[PDB]
RNA sequence: GAUCGGGUGUCCGCACUAAGUUCGGCAUCAAUAUGGUGACCUCCCGGGAGCGGGGGACCACCAGGUUGCCUAAGGAGGGGUGAACCGGCCCAGGUCGGAA
């Protein structure tokens, strides 16, 4: 053990360990791995009664049973010498309060050196299981139920309940806070602002729609193709898409249909909505490199890539796909993804994003940047693909399909999502 | 003459499993890596029916690219290791397999050492390839479960690879400090537990062609 | 800004590479501490037999605890046959010993 910290969950170091050598090295590292993206080994240990971590910082993994050991009797030893200061609810109690563990560590770490040489989770469990049965039974990936129902009986176990509180609703409550919270990825979006910087260089803004077969990339390609011209954009149509039949006159019915729509007499005079396309067989990051340039050159603020529709299991052309993102360096990878597939959303964009870092030559690598969900008129209220989605991924829903018309394509309301999915 | 070891080995993991942690896939990237070098150059070990062993003589050293043969040794039997010390957790007899993949790791390390100290391989390979030699006599010494035997080859090391930093350009020098930081966490452990007992190139020089300052002339 | 330098990537029965796609061939080490199994050899001791008590010798396989003058790699993996008499075991009937 080169390192311990125990801080609170509101943000508070109470007491650091570090060595008599120097002292206080890596301790905002080891908050960043352990309760930041949980919601030299850097682990945790979470104390959800008083609202505790213990972070520690040790190498040789196989030494990881004594490592948990000692950060089991410095949490006994920490949580019952300052019981008073750590139990109250006041952040002033911990700010008033003295935590001179450093004798304590000393003492809990040699002597861990020489054995080298409320809420339970049983009363929880009944309605963990009925929760993570509903979740699943809702389109939530098998496991995802799994992960999300024990991210609940971790943050309970401890803690007392409400005047008005029972086993099962506690459980069933903090598991759709721990469910808002991740379908709440890292990430947000912007409009015609973006595009304001996009053109810092003077150059286009070119979104790469990926996906497995038939989830709808063409189709909601041309519903943001509609939705840019409406907001008064001009868009270039690049067909990439190369490896079917009919995959070239879908996407010139499109540019047919929406350069009706928002012709140049209703918009200035000026090509608004174009197709580049080069055939099929052609390279598909060919004919994309091909729009960028020619968008550039033609003046058109998108070039929409479509991609041909493809598995998850393919080296040589997960290969050429994930080459194509890489070396294209488009805007926004959009991965298409429909709301009626099961446990595939969580294999699709796990192979789908570790292509797109494994055939990528960056430190790094361009990986997917959003989710497109659609078939959503289609589930009805079993939802859960959408949280099997923004789990994996901390990528967010950047459109929902609602239908085959360019009018159904709608925001995520994320909200509502996790009340449906937590309610039975 | 070069060869970058170090961003060999680092972005060939990275983008064949050792990013999720996959040792089992890694070393069948790297038996697949070593077959196919061996198929293409025609430098097979064993015929059908017969073996003869494999032996990367000095002359063959000119091509800059056999070295990569020995190395895709080096790190298949060190793979193996790494995911054998995984199984060993379950398996506490899958150990003593590990122990002798190390071995062989740095054995084929030692033998690409000393392969660099011909004179047909510049000063870059023949010290990438000393400090990957004691890489890995720190990492059997630390698996050895000697806390001392770790931090002598691990100092060795960092000290082998600093001496390289400062000897060449400080941008040529990063890749060098770049490995004495990438085993300077080792070696903090090792000490707690000593003492506890055509390119684009634009031609600015026609932006200097301008007039004489003209205000003596008038 | 007229011709146009200066230079590349589309066209090839092409040149060399070697993440994958696919089926074969050959091949796959050894020593220790502990216990176990199966056989076999050689002594005592009891009995009217089938048999019962005990002392050693040797052989193979086996479990798992340390290991190597061990590998190009050598798991203490998973299975199947174990029969027309040759693994062990539980062995109906039958059968041999017995008054039983
Ligand atoms: N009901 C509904 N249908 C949708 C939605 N999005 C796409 N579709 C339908 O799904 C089908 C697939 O169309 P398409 O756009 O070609 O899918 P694809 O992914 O491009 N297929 P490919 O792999 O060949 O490129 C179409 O009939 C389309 O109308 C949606 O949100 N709701
Ligand atoms: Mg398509």
């Amino acid at each position: 053990l080169d390192f311990f910290t125990i801080f609170s969950k509101g943000g508070l170091v109470l007491w650091c360990f570090q060595g008599v050598s120097d002292s206080c090295t890596g301790p905002v590292n080891a908050l960043i791995r352990s309760v930041l993206l949980q919601e030299l080994t850097l682990k945790y240990k979470l104390d959800n009664q008083f609202e505790l971590v213990f972070v520690v910082g040790f190498q040789k993994i196989l030494t990881l049973t004594y490592v948990d050991k000692l950060i089991d009797d410095v949490h006994r030893l920490f949580r019952d010498k300052y019981r008073t200061e750590i139990q109250q609810q006041s952040a002033l109690s911990l700010l008033n309060g003295t935590f001179d563990f450093q004798n304590d560590f000393l003492r809990l770490l040699r002597e861990a050196e020489e054995s080298s040489k409320s809420l339970s989770r049983e009363d929880m469990e009944s309605v963990l299981d009925k929760m993570r049965d509903h979740l699943i039974a809702k389109n939530v990936a098998a496991d995802i139920a799994v992960q999300l129902c024990e991210s609940v009986a971790n943050k309970l176990e401890g803690k007392v309940m409400g005047t008005f509180s029972t086993v099962t609703s506690t459980v069933k409550q903090a598991l759709q806070e721990s469910l808002v919270q991740i379908l709440q990825p890292q990430r947000r979006v912007d409009m015609l602002r973006d595009i304001m910087d996009a053109q810092r260089r003077q150059r286009p803004y070119v979104v790469t729609f990926c996906g497995v077969n038939g989830v709808g990339k063409s189709t909601n390609l041309a519903k943001i193709s509609f939705w840019l011209l409406e907001n008064g954009f001009s868009v270039l149509i690049a067909a990439c898409d190369t490896f079917r039949a009919g995959a070239v006159e879908q996407l010139r019915t499109h540019t047919r249909r929406l350069s009706a729509l928002h012709p140049p007499e209703k918009h200035g005079g000026r090509t608004m909505v174009q197709l580049f396309e080069k055939g099929y067989g052609k390279d598909a990051a060919g004919i994309a490199m091909e729009a960028i340039a020619f968008a550039r050159n033609q003046g058109f603020d998108v070039v929409l890539v479509d991609t041909a529709g493809r598995m998850q299991d393919n080296a040589p052309l997960m290969t050429a796909l994930a080459k194509l993102i890489t070396v294209n360096t488009p805007d926004l990878v959009l991965f298409v993804g429909e709301a009626l597939v099961g446990n595939e959303a969580v294999d699709q964009l796990v192979k789908f994003n570790r292509a797109l870092a494994d055939h990528s030559m960056a430190q790094t690598p361009r990986l997917i940047d959003g989710i497109v969900l659609t078939k959503f008129d289609t589930i009805d209220d079993k939802v859960g693909a959408a949280i099997s989605m923004t789990y994996i991924t901390s990528k967010p829903i950047v459109f929902v399909g609602t239908g085959q018309t360019y009018c159904d394509l709608r925001s995520l309301n994320a909200k509502a999502v996790v009340a449906a999915l937590m309610k039975a | 003459l070069s060869l970058e070891i170090l961003q060999i080995i680092k972005e060939s993991q990275q983008q064949h499993g050792l990013r999720h942690g996959d040792f089992q896939r890694y070393r069948g990237y790297c038996s697949r890596r070593q077959r196919r070098l061996r198929k293409t150059l025609n430098f097979k070990m064993g015929n059908r029916h017969k073996f003869t062993g494999k032996k990367v003589t000095e002359d063959l050293l000119t091509d800059n690219r056999y070295l990569l043969l020995v190395l895709m040794d080096a790190e298949r039997a060190w793979s193996y290791a790494m995911q054998l010390k995984q199984e060993a957790n379950t398996e506490p007899r899958k150990r003593f397999h590990l122990l002798s993949r190390l071995r062989k790791a740095v054995k084929h390390a030692e033998e690409l050492e000393r392969l660099c100290e011909s004179n047909r391989v510049d000063a870059k390979t023949k010290l990438e390839a000393q400090a990957y030699t004691a890489y890995l006599s720190g990492m059997l010494r630390f698996e050895h479960q000697e806390w001392k035997a770790a931090i002598e080859a691990f100092n060795k090391c960092k000290t082998i690879y600093e001496k390289l930093a400062s000897a060449f350009t400080e941008e040529q020098a990063v890749l060098y400090n770049q490995r004495v930081e990438e085993i300077s966490p080792n070696i903090r452990y090792c000490a707690y537990n000593i003492g506890d007992q055509k390119p684009l190139f634009f031609d600015l020089a026609l932006n200097h062609v301008a007039f004489p300052p003209l205000e003596d002339k008038l």
